[PDB]
């Protein structure tokens, strides 16, 4: 009965995709920001006077 | 040598003329430079 409405609201998980696609289309800017620096080299200059 | 002059046997290049019809003055060789350079970073590339 009402248990079937409970089950039915479980079943319709195939429109939550539309729900999230709307929010991601009308979402903000998307970022491909990418950086990955590792070890350093501790180099420099050795000038004579 | 310098002839018909009282100042002779001048040694070295004078200031007048090394052209003499010579095509050029060629001095070949090589370089070897160790340089600090920022432009060869193949590293900070974005994904995709």
């Amino acid at each position: 009965m009402a248990s079937l409405i409970y089950r039915q609201l479980l079943t319709n998980s195939y429109t939550v995709d539309l729900s999230d696609e709307i929010q991601e289309i009308g979402s903000t800017k998307s970022q491909n920001v990418t950086i990955n620096p590792g070890p350093f080299a501790q180099t420099g200059y050795a000038p004579v006077n | 040598k310098l002839t018909r002059t009282r100042l002779d046997r001048l040694y070295g290049l004078p200031a007048a003329d090394p052209n003499n019809g010579k095509e050029y003055y060629e001095i070949a060789g090589r370089f070897s430079l160790i340089s600090l350079v920022p432009s060869n970073d193949d590293y900070q590339t974005p994904i995709a």
